[PDB]
RNA sequence: GUUUGACCUCAAAUCAGGUAGGAGUACCCGCUGAACUUAAGCAUAUCAAUAAGCGGAGGAAAAGAAACCAACCGGGAUUGCCUUAGUAACGGCGAGUGAAGCGGCAAAAGCUCAAAUUUGAAAUCUGGUACCUUCGGUGCCCGAGUUGUAAUUUGGAGAGGG
């Protein structure tokens, strides 16, 4: 019996990560926002999908056409860029931060939750970088953050932040102990 | 026969601790003479391979780690001589 | 720069302590600074580097159980 | 503390005793001989002179049967090289061999320390303003 | 940005997180071939500071080289660069960086730029590599590792190799004879 | 009773002759500790503390021609700088020496050492700094070599001789020989006011 | 949902568009690297950091804008020639080897990134298609990119504002 080499390699990697002891800085993920609150966050974030290329192009063409014949505030949108997210973090401008748990280079995201908690900025870990990508008109971003929001959604954002603090931040603060990967 | 079984326990432990490598022989030689006492070896016994769990990992992974987790350190001819004598086991052969 | 120091401290906390750093802090806790400095100046070559490492380990130990 | 000769205060640290620590690259010599070959003293019944200059009589007056037994079945502590304090082989204790084996296959050396200590986040305790 | 944090973290290679990452990646690469393409660089900060860009035309390759030497007089980094340039003949080698190492082998990541791609050609900041004079830079030791091995530097410490040992030896070991003898 | 230790430290630039001088000094003195290098000055006292050492010898050199030496008690003692000019290494074949490594030394001081308080201070410093303790870890019981010190023209001359017998004793010059001047004396170890200056 | 797709990794096309071998080789950049000969026969040594062999480029190549030289009233990229100098210095201090500062002159050009949020809008670009004032330009389309494509800037500092 034989299977493709890459399939065997990835299966071995999975069964090794399941069995290899990792420092608490690793395995800080795998304790993630529950399905309920994750769906609520997606619903809240689904209303602030960044304008896609087609939408921006059509809007600009329409504006130009009106101008050719001869005021609104900044459109609130989710911030996802890792460099931009880490810049909103450490500056206190960020209100809600989402972290993908399935980033290929783990080192790129290990320090993000620690920095977020050090700066006292709410943060949440959500399964699937694709899910963040699906709502940002990209394949994946590995991170998502929120900025100034419409007054209508301010109460929803505050409630979501409180729920996240009650569910994940406070409950899983013990994640520092219990070195992951100890399953027999 | 309780003592008989106990004797075999020490024999198994001794067989798993006897020096069998050139690096081990050099370490034993340095420990015997005053070059590196127990404290010096303990201080030197911390390197890249320390803090690595191996009881739970699969055998096919430990084997890969076994043959790729060694350090080549300066060996000594005097120590290398001792291991050769230890490995030593005739009229017909003569 | 305050930002650089903050980033370095965050990296040190998240990265942790290397096995030689672990032994250094263990000797500081269970022994005196003499053995720690002797080991630091035996792993590290330059004396000032060993002194800086010892000071960093002392600060880490002090901040571990405080605040 | 008292001051220097010219308006400079100086703390008089206690005089440091020139004692030797348990590990200071200096062992219990007890023989006064250096790294010289042990070929000498074979005919004499002593091995050098210890501190203060008195003869170190050779105690390794073993029997032929004992030597032969230790030759075929080498002692677990056998190390080949002889000891400076006597003609008997400087056999290592089982405890030393255990540490040597632990070092030689990437085992733990400084026991009693937990290899999986929780990450005590000292810096995260504070919050920036 | 996150680049500074990654750079700071990478310096602590002995750290537990990086320890586990290296212990996993050493087996992951050993299971793979000696030389294989990498989808993305494992050390984005190091590549970025080395001139690497995410635009089309840049390729990240992983290579394995044996360790040891009855002697050898070239760096394993230069050997890996040459062995990767001898396969991607249509790619120009710019630089490489260490990503991991093993007792028997060392692992290095090399960034490759294709001068044929129009994006590179149209880029004024990278079109300079399209000149044929830069062909097989690794084979001539013109890379960072090659220059370091060659000893090209300034000061008394590199007089014998300030402008190449062979060139200076040839220039100095010449009996100059002018028309009007001095 | 008497117990002492010495720390040997050499700055960058020590030529092979000076390196051999330091090496043979470390062999003549069994209570000596050697260190790799030093860069910059008060740090030297900490190094002695790390080894619980009661003395320190620093071989300064501004250029690689003129050797300099500092003798002091690291904790709080004074320091004296010597501008050594003449120097003969242990690797000279003109002197035949079978001296036992680290054996008890015998000092020889002339009357000039007692002619001034600072002369007495340097005499005592040499006595305890170069005088191996009777119960030193690496010392040897028998006496085979002696040390001779004579000061003339304001500078102290250092000589060493091995002893010999016959079948009522004779001695032959051995070891390094050099001349040391008195440049500067400090109240404290590598610090404090300058008490004496030539 | 005993389901569907997102992804991430890895394959295939005689797939669309491309590139690489090799030859030549006085000079250039590296790897590799001996011996004949010569000194107290030859142990260090000279021949030699050479020939042979191997890989990589052009009309020139390399290097080039200091982790440089100096210790002064400082010099101010690299390269080349004279001097420095057969000097400093090495040399079983025996044969021999042997620079570098500065000074005289041919020429001069300096620079570009990383690391700062565009965040009041990834503003970037590869490729296919229809046209044209076809070494390329415009509209449309697909895709790469947020694990970072646009703009400013980097020790001479620089950036947000009045």
């Amino acid at each position: 019996v034989k299977w493709p080499e890459y399939v065997r390699v990835q299966r071995q990697k999975k069964i090794l990560s399941i069995r290899l002891k990792v420092p608490p800085t690793i395995a800080q993920f795998q304790y993630t926002l529950d399905r309920n609150t994750a769906a609520e966050t997606f619903k809240l974030f689904n209303k602030y999908r960044p304008e896609t290329a087609a939408e921006k192009k059509e809007r600009l063409t329409k504006e130009a056409a009106a101008v050719a014949e001869g005021a609104s505030p900044k459109p609130y949108a989710v911030k996802y860029g890792l460099n931009h997210v880490v810049a909103l973090i450490e500056n206190k401008k960020a209100k809600l931060v989402l972290i993908a748990n399935d980033v290929d280079p783990i080192e790129l995201v290990v320090f993000l939750p620690a920095l977020c908690k050090k700066m006292g900025v709410p943060y949440a870990i959500v399964k699937g970088k694709a899910r963040l990508g699906t709502l940002v008109n990209q394949k994946t971003s590995a991170v998502a953050a929120l900025t100034e929001v419409r007054a209508e959604d301010e109460a929803a954002l505050a409630k979501l932040v409180s729920t996240i603090d009650a569910n994940f931040a406070d409950k899983y603060d013990e994640v520092k102990k219990h070195w992951g990967g100890g399953i027999l | 026969s309780e003592e008989e079984k106990n004797q075999t326990k020490k024999e198994k432990h001794s067989r798993d601790i006897d020096i069998a490598t050139v690096e081990a022989m050099t370490l034993a030689h340095q420990l015997a003479l005053g070059q590196k006492n127990k404290h010096d070896l303990v201080d030197e016994g911390f390197n890249r391979y320390t803090f690595r769990d191996t009881e739970n990992l699969p055998d096919w992974f430990l084997e890969d780690e076994k043959e790729h987790s060694k350090i080549n350190k300066p060996i000594t001819k005097e120590a290398a001589m001792a291991i050769k004598e230890k490995i030593k086991a005739p009229i017909k052969k003569v | 720069s305050n930002r650089t120091k903050f980033v370095r401290s965050l990296v040190r906390e998240i990265a942790g302590l290397s096995p030689y750093e672990r032994r250094l802090i263990d000797l500081i806790r269970n022994s005196g600074e003499k053995r720690a400095r002797k080991v630091a100046k035996k792993r590290l070559g330059s004396f000032t580097r060993a002194k800086a490492k010892v000071e960093e380990m002392n600060n880490i130990i002090a901040a571990s159980r405080r605040h | 503390y008292s001051k220097y000769a010219d308006g400079s205060d100086r703390i008089i640290k206690p005089e440091i005793n020139p004692v030797y620590d348990s590990d200071d690259s200096d062992a219990e010599t007890q023989n006064t001989i250096g790294n010289i070959p042990l070929s000498a003293y074979d005919e004499m019944p002593h091995i050098g002179y210890d501190i203060n200059g008195k003869r170190i009589m050779r105690p390794a007056k073993g029997s032929a049967l004992d030597q032969l037994l230790d030759s075929i079945e080498l002692p677990e502590g056998w190390t080949g090289l002889l000891d400076k304090n006597s003609g008997s082989s400087l056999n290592l204790t089982k405890e030393e061999l255990e540490l040597i084996s632990k070092i030689q296959r990437n085992e733990q050396t400084d026991d009693s320390i937990n290899p999986y200590e929780p990450l005590i986040d000292w810096f995260t305790r504070h919050e920036e303003v | 940005g996150a680049y500074k944090y990654l750079e700071e973290l990478q310096r602590k290679k002995q750290s537990d997180v990086l320890r586990f990452l290296q212990r996993v990646r050493v087996w992951e690469y050993r299971q793979k071939n000696v030389i294989h393409r990498a989808a993305r660089p494992t050390r984005p900060d190091k590549a970025r500071r080395l001139g690497y860009k995410a635009k089309q035309g840049f390729v990240i390759y992983r290579v394995r080289v044996r360790r040891g030497n009855l002697k050898y007089q070239r760096s394993l980094r230069a050997t890996a660069e040459e062995r990767v340039g001898r396969r991607a003949a249509n790619l120009r080698v710019l630089n490489s960086y260490w990503v991991n190492q093993d007792s028997t082998y060392k692992y290095f990541e090399v960034i490759l730029v294709d001068p044929q791609h129009k994006a590179i050609r149209r880029d004024a900041r990278y079109n300079w590599i399209c000149d044929p004079v830069h062909k097989h830079r690794e084979a001539r030791g013109l890379t960072a590792t090659g220059k370091k091995s060659r000893g090209i530097n300034k000061g008394h410490k590199f007089n014998n190799t300030k402008a190449g040992r062979r060139k200076t030896w040839k220039r100095q070991n010449t009996l100059s004879l002018w028309r009007y003898r001095k | 009773m008497n117990k002492q230790r010495t720390l040997l430290i050499s700055s960058r630039g020590v030529n092979y002759r000076h390196r051999h001088l330091i090496q043979d000094l470390s062999g003549l003195l069994p209570h000596s500790r050697k260190e790799p290098k030093l860069d910059t000055l008060q740090q030297l006292n900490e190094i002695a503390e790390l080894y619980n050492c009661n003395n320190v010898l620093f071989f300064e050199a501004r250029k690689h021609q003129d050797l300099y030496l500092w003798l002091s008690k690291p904790p709080n003692g004074p320091t004296i700088k010597f501008y050594i000019q003449n120097l003969h290494t242990m690797d000279e074949l003109n002197f035949t020496g079978n001296c036992l490594k680290g054996s008890r030394p015998v000092l020889s001081f002339d009357q000039r050492f007692e002619s001034s308080p600072h002369y007495q201070l340097i005499k005592e410093l040499l006595v305890h700094n170069f005088g191996v303790p009777p119960n030193a870890r690496k010392s040897k019981p028998f006496i085979d070599h002696v040390m001779s010190f004579s000061i003339v023209d304001d500078k102290i001359w250092v000589r060493t001789y091995e002893i010999s017998h016959s079948t009522d004793i004779s001695l032959v010059e051995i070891g390094p020989r050099f001349v040391m001047t008195v440049i500067l004396i400090l109240e404290g170890s590598f610090g404090g006011p300058k008490i004496y200056e030539n």
